[PDB]
């Protein structure tokens, strides 16, 4: 027999989920950013010195 | 007539305790004019 109208009258009792994600994982790639790219045509190449 | 004596009212609450409980009181009565004016009809099974 609820009688005391306490300061809680939420009919929409849904939760309070957040609206973001704290994905703090490094992604920097300086070595590859500096090296450079070049296309090839086979899986086994060679270079002379 | 829906005779009314005391309208819903509250006492002195909020003594900084276990309060925040409310209530709805009502003092009401019934009255009929000329009893031999209206009528009641019961249900009958036998005699």
């Amino acid at each position: 027999n609820p009688t005391l109208f306490v300061s809680y009258d939420q009919n929409g009792k849904k939760l309070s989920f957040a609206n973001w994600i704290s994905v703090l994982s490094p992604q920097d790639t300086p070595f590859v950013s500096m090296t450079g790219k070049e296309s090839i045509n086979q899986t086994i190449f060679s270079w002379q010195t | 007539t829906q005779m009314v004596l005391r309208a819903p009212k509250r006492t002195e609450l909020a003594k900084d305790g276990s309060y925040e409980k409310w209530m709805i009181e009502m003092e009401v009565g019934l009255r009929h004019r000329n009893p031999y004016a209206s009528g009641v009809l019961f249900t009958a099974a036998g005699k």
